[PDB]
């Protein structure tokens, strides 16, 4: 008569690895690292703005792609490759630190400036900004000598801000084909920008020079940004091929911000993206994408972890 | 033909982890040991809590995928990312090694815990064959086994017949 | 009423970690193990050595507090910054949770070492009563069980009687 | 009669976590993290600069509030929140980078260039940088035309480096607030300022132009510095809108420094600092300060992680 | 003069790991345990497979011996660089000072579950010396001895002289 | 009668650590940290170029010692504490930058850009670049006035890239010691040199002004370099002080570069490197060099760490 003392097995058995062994058998295991990609934008619960072919820099300036978002509101904002920050063409400087700063803004509101002018044309349009025919950048003003050739009044323009925050400010020099044609739209003689906070001066001068046509064109306008503390004043003095701004915009609270190539979803919801989708797993690794973003298991070089849920596999 | 854990497991075990297996005038009979199952279970529940976890550190780009950035800086970031990427995937691999040396190590642990304390309540009237049974010195009904099973077996009511039986 | 480390550990056990109690006819006593105590604190003692360790390591300021760096740097710095802080937590949660899980099963081991040394000195001459104890079957008085403590108990001088007594 | 094998426990059990479980109660535990922290600055056993009102920039210059630490020595270096580098308005161009070798420097020897004029006024001051009325930067002179809108000789002037060193050089570029303001003190005429060594060599232009008035004033001095090593020259070539160096200052050795709101305590010692005092610990982690500086327990998120130096508590 | 592993190691034993040390009236013998001895070196020859691992990741330069970088951007580089250091530096120090303790571990749980598995081949024929040994309680010639070595010692042959000189 | 168990032991024990004590003695152990170094650049199977006298961005402007390499193919390329890009003194702008591109390149392809000239000399030379007596740079094109003093006509030349690649354009600014001298070599007048793609416009002023002789040169040409990505234009706008690009250059596939100061050895294979030779070993962690390069042991502190390979040694 007798007993005996066992465990059980099964025939499914799954391989994992040890201090001492790779693939020995256990009764159940479970993944670790996580493979699984939902390809679209997991939204919910969080107020999206698709920014579709408006570029994030452009929400400053406003061309006519970004009209819908001069004051947008997110806390999650979406990037897209055909975005575009410019009509007229040309680029932001530094253009990568106020990227990022814009992408956990939560937005942007924007206040007048309150610059007025006399002696000057302010109706500088192209047609790279159309809207109803030429036009320009929403939220600047394109400053031109009163007619063809005539001499650019040397001028001075400041704004303080009122506010708690600090103000995005934002400007732009304008880079004409030919010193011929910055005289044209400026008249001659030489040509400066000098922008002064209490924190920052700085000079701009207009490089005028032949270039490759971007949308026919070979001007170029290049923004340039900084941002004025509360109770700071910035003054903009120059007598020509300044782009001059009409408002200022300060950041409304916390958002995230990614690039991705894939649609919105606001039925699952998500905490972890990258530009293929959404990663919704509690397994702390991931094998997905490295560059991922949000709140995210660790990215690992690894495809597969498995860890023994289960004792020692011993079929007879 | 009945044999215990020392030779392998067993595949008709399939209510519990751990089990008894006897063989008496009234035949074979298999039955699962709760309280081991159990503390093993919960035991490896308590890795998966722990594993399971979601670091609440939120991450946000520092690149760019559609507008390259500076070739100097992105170097750098790519060589720390890269180097980032090295030490959770040396982690995550030592972290499921180890785990799972330990997980076996505590399962057999169990199987150890269960088989010496049957052991201990038995006392004189069985010995070990060596493959994780007792061969008991006296009849042992289907009664008598399952009060080994619960914890019962009151080793002096049969001592007398046991010993013996052992000579 | 006496019971050993199956059951529970001893709040009167204060002059070590491991110990014995005895019940004769002198009645109840207990008693540290010097040795089985001291190899379980060095290995702690050991643990700690290893760390409370100092780094040699110097780092500096590549950050500013009064006056903020340039935005893209900075946001480069807080993420490693953020990333090495998310290893550095995982490592010391990891490592407090495997020393521990460790310094449990050294303890537990020593306890088990010192009982096998125990039921090893008695021979022929004691049962295991399943508890963490055993039932000797001479009489014991407290110099014989001091000679149990002390690795001087020579079974030989007992047997005789004890086999005995076990019919 | 019989024997038992037991081992202690106790009715003060504390809870630690182990790989299996939460919370498992043993007999004896001890913090990993550190949480205790000193309000002040441990200095015991090292030459302590406390910089006070001075920044650490203006140690080179010397305005005013720097006097005392033209020449500084020290182990270990406090900046305060109060420091300013600068009396007349501007700032650092590279600040950051300058000022971290400044801190790891063990303190600066000044070194006379040796620069004379003629032709020229050298007594630039201003009521911003106060001594006995109106002064300026110790270790820099305002150079002036000899007379009100008169014209400003173009000069030369070169410094070699004879020490075995690093020779840190400053200079500075007076920013006016019109041009003609920058005419009455340099002569009308285009302004610039050339600066050669042998692995240097950059232009710099007065940019003038109105801007916000601090301290009264809204003109700015910018200052910008340079390596020379060891035999090289620096050649400085100007009309104007140069603030000129009189000393060189070479680095002494090895120091820290740090940034601090609280009191200096030369009776304690300590080797691992923060803004907000001295972390004292052998533990191998800390969770008070992630940029805490010096030789420190490594940075954790958890605020406690109990190492158990007992076994299981296991009571009746 | 003959003692097991409690005591200490043999200096003797050359062919293996663990072994059998008899005395018997023919003398003197010792031989080596393959089974044992393999299964331990074929773990740690496991250990060494996954320790002894070449990452694949290439890195490249991001600094300049020759002409040094600029200094903001170095001073971050080097911190990060220092502190990857350090991270690497106390995963390379727990991760031998672990595997060592766990391999010390294993080697003498090989070790026991050889002495297990003779003591259970052995059943009521013998005791334990409390050294690591057996005495045997019956002539065991060299023949004898190397069944209990070669797994085929059939205690019924030898119980009825065995237990009859247990007394 | 009877039968013990035991385990082997040896008199040559080796210590080693385990989570509860130091200097436990095993029976056998192996190191973990790499310390054997071999001081030799170890190439086997890889296409070598020891650029020796040749510095890296020197093979894309072609001073004298870089001529072997104007195009050069690799898979692994040695820079060497000796090299110089440059004969006529002057550096490469954002040169590490640079370097760190032409490391992983492959190599280089050069393809001429067509440029042509009318009314200006093109022979520009110096005796720093020393040929068959004075000459230039391989790749680049000296311009100057038809005749000493005499005018420089503004001009323009454009390339496109016609490939598949990014084309590495690079030319430089000529930095003359005197306002005399860049009168005597491009003409009187203010000098300009406006640089435009699609992607990039910028401006750049010679600033001549003293400085030290190097080589017994006072002049300096710095070199500033972009990529032109497909299909895209440069255009260059000057009046004088520009160094014309000859060709551009296509980096060929993959390299990995390294420094150092001791023989190539093309007999043993390598991975690993650093400036003193070449650590071989399978070991997971090496003590020679925090900056080691290519597929390396991880660097750590420590010079030793011993682990176990067997049973704890318990002699008699
Ligand atoms: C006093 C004198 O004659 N100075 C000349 C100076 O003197 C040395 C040589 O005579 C000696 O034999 O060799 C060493 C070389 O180590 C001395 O330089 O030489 C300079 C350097 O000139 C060249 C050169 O690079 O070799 C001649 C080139 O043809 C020329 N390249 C051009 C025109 O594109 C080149 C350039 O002018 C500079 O590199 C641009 O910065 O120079 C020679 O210029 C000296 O002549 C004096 O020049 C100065 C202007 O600094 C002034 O016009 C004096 O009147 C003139 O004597
Ligand atoms: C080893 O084996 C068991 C049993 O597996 C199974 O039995 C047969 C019917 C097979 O032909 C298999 O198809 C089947 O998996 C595993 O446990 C079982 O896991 C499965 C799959 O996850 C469970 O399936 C359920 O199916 C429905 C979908 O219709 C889901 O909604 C349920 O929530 C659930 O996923 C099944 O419940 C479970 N069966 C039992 C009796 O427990 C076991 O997991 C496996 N080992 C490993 C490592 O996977
Ligand atoms: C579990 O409990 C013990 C005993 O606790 C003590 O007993 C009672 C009076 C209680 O009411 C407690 O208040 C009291 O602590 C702990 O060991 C004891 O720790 C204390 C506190 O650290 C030690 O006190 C000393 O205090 C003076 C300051 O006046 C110091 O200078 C001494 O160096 C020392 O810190 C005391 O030595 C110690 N007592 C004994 C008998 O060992 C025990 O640590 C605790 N467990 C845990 C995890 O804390
Ligand atoms: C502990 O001890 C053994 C044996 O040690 C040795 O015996 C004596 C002759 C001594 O004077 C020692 O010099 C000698 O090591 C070690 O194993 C032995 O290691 C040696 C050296 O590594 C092995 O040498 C190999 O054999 C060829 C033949 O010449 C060499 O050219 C090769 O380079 C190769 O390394 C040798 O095979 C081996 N001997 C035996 C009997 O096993 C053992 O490594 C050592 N352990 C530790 C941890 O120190
Ligand atoms: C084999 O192991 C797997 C993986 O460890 C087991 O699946 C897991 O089972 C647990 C226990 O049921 C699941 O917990 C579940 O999660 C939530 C929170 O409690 C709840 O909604 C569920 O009711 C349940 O409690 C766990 O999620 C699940 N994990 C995965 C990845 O599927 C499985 O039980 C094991 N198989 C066998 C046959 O034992
Ligand atoms: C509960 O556990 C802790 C272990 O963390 C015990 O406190 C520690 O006791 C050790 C041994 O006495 C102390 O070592 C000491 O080091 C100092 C400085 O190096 C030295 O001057 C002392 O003489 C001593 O050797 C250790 O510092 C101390 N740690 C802490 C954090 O206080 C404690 O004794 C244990 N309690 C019981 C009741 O056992
Ligand atoms: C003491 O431990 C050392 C190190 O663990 C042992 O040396 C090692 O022995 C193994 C084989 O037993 C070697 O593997 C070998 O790989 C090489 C090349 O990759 C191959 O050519 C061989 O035929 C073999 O498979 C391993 O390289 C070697 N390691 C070192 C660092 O030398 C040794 O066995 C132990 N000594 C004793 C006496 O047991
Ligand atoms: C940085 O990494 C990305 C991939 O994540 C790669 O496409 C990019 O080229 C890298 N930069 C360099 C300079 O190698
Ligand atoms: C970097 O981290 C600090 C806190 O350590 C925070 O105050 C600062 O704003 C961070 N920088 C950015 C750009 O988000
Ligand atoms: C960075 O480290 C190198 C050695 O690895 C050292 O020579 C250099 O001084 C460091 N850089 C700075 C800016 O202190
Ligand atoms: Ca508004
Ligand atoms: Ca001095
Ligand atoms: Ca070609």
């Amino acid at each position: 008569d007798k007993i005996c003392l066992g465990h059980h097995a099964v025939s499914n058995g799954t391989k994992v690895n040890t201090l001492t062994e790779r693939g020995v058998e256990v009764v159940n295991a479970t993944e670790t690292v996580e493979r699984t990609n939902i390809p679209r934008i997991c939204s919910k619960g969080k107020r999206t703005v698709d920014l579709g072919q408006c570029g994030l820099l452009g929400t400053i300036t406003g061309p006519p792609q970004c009209d819908q978002f001069l004051e947008f509101s997110a806390d999650l904002i979406i990037e897209r490759r055909e975005g575009s920050d410019v009509c007229y063409p040309g680029k932001f400087v530094n253009e990568e630190a106020l990227r990022q700063i814009l992408r956990e803004s939560g937005g942007i509101d924007k206040e007048a400036m309150g610059f007025t002018y006399s002696g000057i044309r302010t109706n500088g349009a192209t047609s790279a900004c159309r809207r109803s025919g030429s036009s320009f950048y929403a939220e600047m003003k394109w400053l031109l000598s009163n007619t063809d050739n005539a001499a650019f009044p040397q001028m001075t323009k400041s704004y303080k801000n009122t506010r708690k925050s600090p103000a995005l400010i934002v400007w732009g020099i304008h880079h004409s084909v030919s010193t011929a044609e910055q005289t044209k739209l400026y008249g001659s003689g030489n040509k400066l920008v000098t922008v002064g906070s209490s924190n920052y001066q700085q000079s701009f001068v207009p490089s005028p020079g032949a270039r490759p046509q971007v949308n026919g064109l070979s001007g170029r306008i290049d923004f340039h940004w900084l941002m004025l503390n509360p109770n700071d004043t910035v003054t903009f003095s120059f007598n020509g091929a300044f782009i001059a701004p009409d408002r200022a915009s300060f950041l409304r609270g916390k958002s995230m911000g990614i690039q991705s190539g894939v649609q919105v979803d606001a039925n699952c919801e998500g905490d972890c993206y990258h530009s293929g989708g959404t990663i919704i797993s509690n397994l702390p690794f991931q094998n997905i994408d490295s560059r991922a973003v949000g709140k995210c298991p660790r990215y690992v070089k690894q495809r597969s972890l498995l860890l023994a849920t289960g004792m020692k596999n011993v079929p007879e | 033909a009945i044999a215990g854990f020392i030779e392998n497991g067993w595949e008709g075990l399939i209510d519990g982890w751990y089990g008894f297996r006897h063989q008496n005038a009234q035949g074979e009979g298999t039955a699962a040991d709760y309280k081991s199952t159990q503390s093993a279970i919960d035991q490896i529940t308590g890795k998966l809590n722990r594993l399971i976890e979601k670091t609440n550190q939120q991450f946000e780009l520092i690149d760019n995928e559609f507008n390259e950035v500076e070739k100097q800086i992105g170097n750098v970031i790519n060589w720390t990312r890269d180097s980032i990427t090295e030490v959770w995937s040396y982690n995550a691999e030592l972290l499921v090694a180890m785990e799972n040396q330990h997980t076996i190590d505590l399962a057999d642990s169990e199987m150890d815990k269960l088989y010496e304390r049957v052991k201990r309540q038995l006392r004189e009237n069985a010995e070990e064959d060596g493959t994780g049974c007792f061969e008991i010195f006296h009849k042992c009904d289907d009664d008598c086994m399952a009060s080994i099973r619960n914890n019962t077996y009151d080793h002096s009511k049969y001592r007398e017949e046991a010993m013996q039986n052992r000579i």
